[PDB]
């Protein structure tokens, strides 16, 4: 195992200075990562893997075997959010956050919309299988429930299907922040589900603060997505690019925001909207604390700009 | 021969035992939205479409890692 390094992306989104306040280890907070599965015993990840489930072929399985990563993408994404802060490997944006690994993509890195939709339902239901156990309407942020607070989707397709959107809406109404990759075709707008209003579309920047040429345009925010070093199977590390790599940076930020807010107030922030520029919503905070690159204001390349954990947490607690 | 589709249903007219009648079977019943994933013969799409408890039938699309 190599000595721990802090990847440039984690530095860029200003995560390290937040860890004194929180590293995301607030017990009510989980981040659900709907991806190719996870190297569940990776030494730099294991302690944060709270649930390992699969929805492939429409069958919900917790067999560690069916939930393990046979591609690597999932493992990499998860490491960007939640790699442990220790003596080895790398470190995530939120190095103590609990992860739900929801395997909705197969070894090829492809997935059925149906499997993804089932995946979103599992993120809401949690291990107990019930969305709202005590029937109070509170799901995300209710300590009596085991719903995720963030749903992270480093994947996308061109179809807009009503059932998948209906599930997205269910997540949003459960108070869950949904984050998704904008896509890698250099297209004028994001793929689905990133293009839904209830989801945060994420574009990718490189280490020179330029937008990646492949990054789908008109995202909400942007984050590091070129030359991104993270965990990879088996118990190893690898460097990859994509809007799939940018997305977990954002999810990590959101995890920090909700953890820090819950630590201080015993509640989480509302999700908010694309237009929000206030301090009273996660997305509002994301937008007003982002590093505004390119032309002043929101723009087609960077969205509102590059997410900044340190500033977003300050805004949340102030 | 078989295809997987996702059917949005009218819960007032749906019972999962209705699927067998058109040659299909249920893969997954959603708990949070009124929909079911079903496997059906490919030439049975039109027939499904015309069923009273069917509000929409959608093919199962593909997403890819980014
Ligand atoms: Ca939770
Ligand atoms: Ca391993
Ligand atoms: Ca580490
Ligand atoms: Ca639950
Ligand atoms: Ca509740
Ligand atoms: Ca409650
Ligand atoms: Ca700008
Ligand atoms: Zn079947």
């Amino acid at each position: 195992q190599p000595a721990q390094t802090i990847p440039w992306g984690i530095e860029r989104v200003k995560a390290p200075s937040v860890w004194s306040i929180t590293d995301g280890s607030v017990s009510v907070i989980q981040v659900a990562v709907l991806d190719t599965g996870v190297d569940y015993d990776h030494p730099d990840l294991a302690a944060n893997i709270a649930w390992c489930v699969s929805t492939l072929r429409g069958k919900v399985s917790t067999k560690l075997r069916d939930c393990a990563d046979q591609n690597g993408h999932g493992t990499h994404v998860i490491g960007t959010i939640a790699a442990l802060n220790n003596d080895i490997g790398v470190v995530g944006v939120a190095p103590g956050v609990q992860i739900y690994s929801v395997r909705v993509l197969d070894a090829r890195g492809s997935g059925s919309y149906s499997d993804i939709a089932i995946g979103i339902e599992q993120a809401i239901l949690g291990p107990d299988g019930v969305a709202d156990k005590d029937g109070d309407g509170i799901i995300a942020g209710d300590p009596d429930d085991d719903a995720a607070e963030v749903i992270s989707m480093s994947l996308g397709g061109p179809a807009d299907d009503s059932y998948l959107y209906d599930m997205i809406i269910q997540a949003y109404n459960a108070g869950i922040v949904i984050v998704a990759a904008s896509g890698n075709e250099g297209a004028p707008s994001p793929s689905y589900p990133a293009a839904y209003p209830e989801v945060i579309a994420v574009g990718a920047i490189d280490s020179n603060d330029n937008i990646a040429s492949f990054s789908n345009r008109q995202p909400e925010v942007s984050a590091p997505g070129v030359d991104i070093l993270s965990t990879y199977p088996d118990d190893s590390y690898e460097t990859l690019m994509g809007t799939a790599m940018a997305t977990p940076h954002v999810s990590g930020v959101v995890a920090l925001i909700q953890a820090a807010y819950y630590q201080k107030y015993g509640k989480i922030l509302p999700v908010g909207t694309f237009d929000d520029i206030s301090k009273n919503t996660v997305r509002g905070i994301l937008h007003i604390t982002a590093d505004d690159l390119g032309p002043t204001g929101w723009d087609a390349d960077y969205g509102y700009g590059v997410v900044r954990a340190a500033l977003a947490v300050q805004a949340a607690l102030g | 021969n078989t295809i997987r589709v996702i059917v949005s249903v009218d819960k007032a007219k749906f019972n999962p035992h209705e699927v067998l009648g058109i040659g299909g079977h249920i893969v997954y019943q959603f708990k949070l939205i009124p929909a079911v994933v079903v496997d059906v013969p490919a030439n049975a799409v039109g027939k499904l479409k015309k069923m009273p408890w069917v509000e929409k039938v959608e093919f199962d699309h593909q997403a890819v890692l980014l």
